[PDB]
DNA sequence: CAGTCATCACCAA
């Protein structure tokens, strides 16, 4: 018996992208009408900081590329000088079927792995997981730079049936924080509504609404876009920030990561705060991969010694596996 | 050969997943062959309960794009596939290549018959249409209508009887509804024309074609000029390699009726030139002579010049 | 008799390269095995799989994946009429590919190196002098290499045609048809694939194109083929298909063949201040090439002018056929134009390029353009075409000024007629 | 008598590609001039989470490797931001004769095959199998991944005749299985007129829409297409969608592929669901051929016990070999 | 004791 040779698992907990708008306090539960947030394209003078190679240092232009300038062009949004707030608007949709892959070789195989979860499930089901993505986003992890200082940070969550809405949350971010998981019974009520939609119990689809009080035209932080393999001359855009139609935004998968911060299971810093849920644990810009694959925590050892050779985990471990086929991939060989 | 009297416009048709291969040596629009033998698998089903005949076709091609992809690091193309399925062991099957492409087309057809004083023409062109609406155009499916549904009907007029005036206005009132379109002609004159440039170097024709769908650079006695048209590399029929066998010789044929060669492409040259070009529409029609004797198979458009 | 080291780097050479497959855990008969007959069992070998291959110039193994069939072994002939040319009148410089066994299609290596090195590949089947001093063998092993060199040449199967063929219909001028099955130019795609690869790179055709980059080059022929499209044959694995690894490696380069109107760009005629009436010269992107062979085309004297005096003929309807498909398939295909942004001189564009009425149809809609007279854009347009044609004090005061202001004054004088029946 | 070594059915049951455009649920029935959703390209940072090769095992390159990050370039399709019902449509053709090869090498074989097929649609016409086409019309199965967790289906379908609607159905797509063929009225006045085009007797040319309430600016998966070996230059593009002019789109042999899921008959375990009918079998998705000729229900087994041998197989192996006359083949010797 | 069905090495810039 052996792993099939082609696995793809659909991602569970799929976002779209978040757009900007911008209002005052008082207003936010009239805020339906705001502004969006723009993009501006500026130019800047500035100055050679960069360090100095060595390697072909002729003091004839080396020496002086520092006392002459340096020039720009980069994009920045801000809120305007009348609003001091940010608010960001997402929806999410919680699938459910999250063991069952939709391409594989093997058919023993399909069925060892799915009475494999069908055991994970049927005495513990999802809510382990399910909290843990909801303190995500009870509190703001997915305003990623937004949120850092801002003064007052709310979060609006509706369950959405029709065009009638059927159940809201409100919460203060602030209160709620980045590395506990200590909760109350209103975040509750919010992990059960996920982790009936992870169990294939019911149609769940949020909209979600966080609001910053920032300040008076200070600078809000959209997404980035990676332009990739242009071969130019000198820059003429080193920053091009992602917007949507006149509107500033926030990427799908950022969003996404943010949901998913959820491992504090992993073996040298546990205590130090929850990573997000990778196969090899790697946290990419901090340069470092936690669960590396010579300490036997990744997921390609666990998933292989209890679907083929049964060798449960810890329970710990068993949160961690299946937080990895909520993500999905291409787990094959 | 026989000029017919009237013109029967197929206005839109547009078809998806046609060929786009036609040859081992091109790609891009499909083969004329496709198109003649189109006519001619209508004669079979319609041309004899119409007591008509239906011969050459107006090949005009307003629209075109095929499934293809241009890679990283090269200025090439390939072509988007299809998945086959699985083999009886459940592993997955080998790939054969077929291009692939959608059209949208016209179509100028001849008639013949007596049908055409034995009935009104709207009879003609509306059973055409409605028998053609049920075919595979080269390779690929016709289309049901959509917002498109308002070109849907066809047209249909003589040239013989009536004033020498209007017929201007006749034909260019017919040219209102492919104006779009770049029509396809046979221009196979300057494929003979090309080797006075190059018999300077020999006698040879095998590499003239290769030479005029594309860019020749020399520099200053930069070397750019104007190409004297769309010219492109067309095929243009089949040439015998083995004799003719009788129709129960070779084995697994089609039919164990019609007699068998093993044949081979042979290229020609044609032309994308807008219908405004020529004067009389009857000029562009394609069609099917062959001597079968000595294997020599051929289409191309007479009466262009 | 100097030619038998061919046979010792044939079977030495093989039998020395199988020095990486090495297993330590049972190779004890393989190794013992793979030297003996190596050498002595290799003629034994290239006799017996010698007869799972034959020559071809109309393979079928490259149209279908196992279509298993009968491949041609023999060129086409000369085409009868003026004007056409393929893969009978090649030269004789052709290349007949190998197909046969996939997992046999060594042995033709050496059977086929006898075409490398001296004149000595016509030896082996005939003429067996050049096989009899440097071959070392009996009348029984000469006898036996005579016969089975010649089942490549010669026939390996019956003629049959398979399921997975094509076989086309013709129909013949008064009778009932032929099947034509047709075949896959094999020596004719391995020629025009190693012409097109020393035309578009290449020495000569990449140092001209160095020499274009020193900004000084002399006049010398380099090619470019654009917007080619490649195909491939079998897979990862192309040997199973005849040679096909030479230097085709699956990829016979296909020719664009695609017509000139399938790639355009969209109709933006709005309501515009300057996209009304500054819009009134039909702005496209394919023009430029027409702009500048009128201009650097204008300079040559008539000291060779028994070609240069038909190209300007047909010019003027390759640039009034250009502006009536911008305007019919701007203003037509597109499914809407409304009033001009600043109409006082937005709406003239409205006039002529304009669609039919529509839902702000008022009283004087269809009044205005169905009696007014059709022929003012005669005149912007022999302004805006003779600006392209443009007057120069040595072209007016010269011979060329009528004999070039004739050829606008005839292609505006039919423009209007043409667009004054639409409406009018 | 011998089988035929040249067989070859032309396939009926011909769809368009599908047109995806974007709205909103109750202003569905204005859904002539929704605009069309465009593929947008996007860049992407990730991670290296695949199965590491430890062929080439070092101890410096494929563990800093995972450390660093992963830079990808894919499509992606949404809907607008205000928009949350996708709209899909295409044409079906039937064309009927499904029975009558396109090439046939003897007419002795074509005479004892054409009056076997007679003899089936006489007793027992093509309704049995128009019922089953009907479903898979009426429950949207053509929509793959886009009814995975959709709220609202519902599938308009019009016969068109002339210029204009001949004849009108209306459907609740998600009340409509994918498992059990329950047939009711709504849809025998449907299977009635399928059948009655599969015979060759009359016309039939039907309009095929579908809505799915989604999502506000969710992701809709328009279909992919297999680019083999597409750039060798690391600079690539990993998933290229399928486009229709200015429109996301389906592929139409996937749209076909939805049409012709029949098969409940296979002998393997037949409590799984339909599959599509194919000869041997298959499913590329499960990795697995169901009805194998070790166990003899094939296409090729049955066809020719029931044509050269007139062993007739059960109705149940009748319908499959009568499915593979309406899905068309090539076959050979 | 003879057809037939799954596997098996054979090649290969």
């Amino acid at each position: 018996l052996s792993t099939a040779s082609v696995l793809a698992f659909e991602r569970k907990l799929d976002p779209s992208d978040a757009l900007m708008s911008a209002g005052a306090w008082a207003q936010r539960d009239a805020s339906q009408e705001w502004p969006a947030v723009t993009v501006r394209e500026k130019s800047v003078r500035g100055t050679i900081s960069n360090r100095l190679k060595t390697k072909d240092r002729d003091p004839a232009k080396l020496d002086a590329s520092i006392q002459s300038p340096n020039l720009q062009t980069v994009d920045v949004a801000n809120l305007p000088s009348d609003a001091d707030t940010l608010k960001v608007r997402f929806t999410l949709r919680v699938l459910g079927g999250a063991g069952t892959p939709s391409a594989c070789n093997d058919a023993a195989y399909r069925d060892k792995l799915l009475q494999t979860v069908a055991t994970y499930v049927n005495d513990q089901g999802f809510a382990e997981l399910a909290r843990r993505y909801a303190h995500n986003l009870a509190n703001a992890r997915f305003l990623w730079r937004n949120r850092v200082g801002a003064e007052a940070v709310e979060v609006r969550i509706n369950h959405i049936r029709q065009g009638e809405v059927a159940r809201a949350w409100r919460f203060d971010a602030l209160a709620i924080g980045l590395r506990d998981f200590k909760a109350d019974a209103e975040l509750d009520a919010l992990a059960e509504l996920i982790a009936s939609g992870l169990s294939g119990s019911g149609h769940v689809l949020l909209e979600v609404v966080a609001f910053a009080r920032i300040g008076d035209g200070q600078e809000v932080f959209p997404s980035q876009e990676l332009i990739l393999d242009k071969g130019d001359k000198k820059g003429q855009k080193s920053k091009t920030l992602y917007s949507v139609r006149d509107a500033a935004a926030i990427h799908s998968q950022k969003i996404g990561n943010a949901l998913r911060t959820i491992d504090t299971w992993y073996p040298d810093e546990d205590g130090l705060g929850p990573i997000a849920v990778e196969p090899y644990g790697s946290v990419t810009s901090q340069g470092k991969a936690y669960r590396q694959p010579k300490q036997k925590l990744d997921f390609y050892t666990l998933l292989d010694n209890w679907v083929l050779r049964d060798e449960a985990p810890a329970v710990e471990q068993q949160h961690y596996v299946i937080a990895n086929l909520i993500r999905g991939g291409v787990f094959g060989e | 050969v026989t000029d017919p009297e009237a013109l029967l416009l197929l206005p839109r048709l547009s078809i998806q997943n046609a060929n786009a291969i036609s040859s081992p040596l091109t790609w891009g629009f499909p083969s004329p062959g496709a198109f003649t033998g189109f006519v001619h698998a209508l004669q079979r089903r319609v041309g004899i309960s119409l007591d008509i005949e239906l011969d050459g076709v107006g090949i005009v091609c307003h629209r075109f794009e095929a499934q293809i992809s241009q890679p990283a690091g090269k200025r090439t193309k390939v072509f988007n596939l299809t998945r086959n399925p699985l083999n009886r062991d459940g592993s997955t099957a080998a790939i054969v290549e077929e291009g692939r492409a959608h059209l949208e087309v016209s179509l100028l057809l001849g008639v013949h018959g007596d049908g055409l004083d034995d009935h009104p023409a709207q009879e003609i062109a509306r059973q055409v249409q409605e028998q053609a609406g049920a075919m595979r155009l080269a390779g690929g499916s016709i289309l049901p209508w959509c917002n498109e549904r308002f070109p849907a009907p066809n047209a249909e007029l003589l040239m013989l009887g009536g004033s020498d005036e209007q017929r201007r206005k006749n034909q260019r009132r017919l040219t209102r509804r492919l104006l779009p379109g770049f029509a396809l002609v046979s221009r196979e004159a300057l494929l003979q024309q090309h080797l006075e440039t190059l018999r300077t170097t020999l006698p040879e024709a095998t590499t003239l074609d290769a030479l005029l769908d594309l860019c020749r650079i020399n520099f200053e006695p930069w070397q750019v000029r104007d190409k004297p048209g769309w010219l492109v590399p067309i095929p243009a029929g089949y040439n015998a390699l083995s004799p003719l066998y009788l129709p129960g010789e070779v084995r697994n044929a089609r039919d164990r009726e019609t007699p068998l060669r093993f044949v081979e492409n042979l290229f020609g040259l044609g032309e994308w030139l807008s219908p405004h070009r020529v004067a009389a529409l009857s000029d562009l029609l394609w069609y099917h002579h062959a001597e079968p004797d000595k294997g020599l198979y051929r289409w191309s458009t007479p009466r262009f010049v | 008799q100097e030619l038998r080291q061919f046979i010792e780097s044939f079977i030495q050479e093989r039998l020395q390269g199988k020095l990486d497959k090495l297993q330590p855990d049972e190779d004890d008969k393989r190794q013992t095995l793979l030297a003996t007959h190596r050498r002595e069992a290799w003629l034994a070998d290239a006799a017996r799989r010698v007869g799972q291959l034959q020559l071809v110039t109309h393979t079928l193994k490259p149209i279908h994946p196992d279509a298993r069939g009968s491949n041609l072994h023999s060129l086409p002939q000369a085409p009868g009429q003026p004007g056409l040319a393929g893969s009978h009148e090649l030269g004789d410089r052709l290349v007949s590919d190998v197909v046969g066994n996939a997992a046999a299609l060594d042995v033709f290596k050496f059977l086929s190196l006898q075409y490398q090195g001296k004149n000595l590949l016509n030896w082996l089947t005939e003429d067996s002098a050049e096989a009899l001093q440097a071959l070392s063998d009996n009348a029984e092993q000469a006898r036996e290499w005579r016969q089975a060199f010649i089942g490549i040449t010669t026939v390996k199967g019956a003629p049959a045609s398979h399921s997975l063929a094509k076989q086309l219909y013709f129909p013949l001028p008064g009778s009932g048809y032929h099947l034509l099955a047709p075949l896959f130019p094999t020596s004719l795609v391995h020629h025009v694939h190693a012409l097109l690869r020393e035309a578009r790179f290449g020495d000569a055709a990449k140092a001209a194109r160095e020499a274009r980059s020193r900004q000084e080059s002399w006049p010398h022929g380099f090619s470019e083929y654009p917007n080619l499209a490649i195909q491939k044959f079998g897979g990862t694995k192309p040997q199973n298909i005849s040679q096909l690894n030479n230097e085709r490696r699956g990829e016979n380069w296909l020719l664009p063949s695609l017509p000139p109107n399938w790639q355009r760009q969209n109709v933006n005629a709005p309501m515009r201040h300057s996209s009304v009436f500054e819009h009134d010269f039909g702005r496209t992107p394919e023009v430029s090439r027409l702009t500048r062979t009128l201009q650097r085309f204008l300079a040559k004297t008539v000291h060779n002018n028994l070609a240069i005096r038909q190209r300007r003929a047909q010019l003027v309807a390759q640039i009034c056929d250009e502006a009536l498909q911008y305007a019919a398939r701007l203003r037509e295909l597109e499914p809407g134009w409304s009033a001009t942004p600043g109409c006082q001189l937005h709406d003239a564009e409205q006039l002529w390029l304009d669609p039919l009425r529509a839902q702000t149809d008022e009283t004087f809609l269809q009044r205005r353009l169905r009696g007014d007279w059709p022929a003012e854009v005669g005149n912007r347009f022999a302004n805006w075409l003779n600006r392209a044609v443009s007057s120069d004090s040595q072209i007016l005061g010269s011979p060329e000024a009528a004999q070039w202001s004739q050829e606008l004054s005839k292609e505006l004088t039919m423009f209007k007629e043409i667009l004054e029946d639409e409406r009018d």
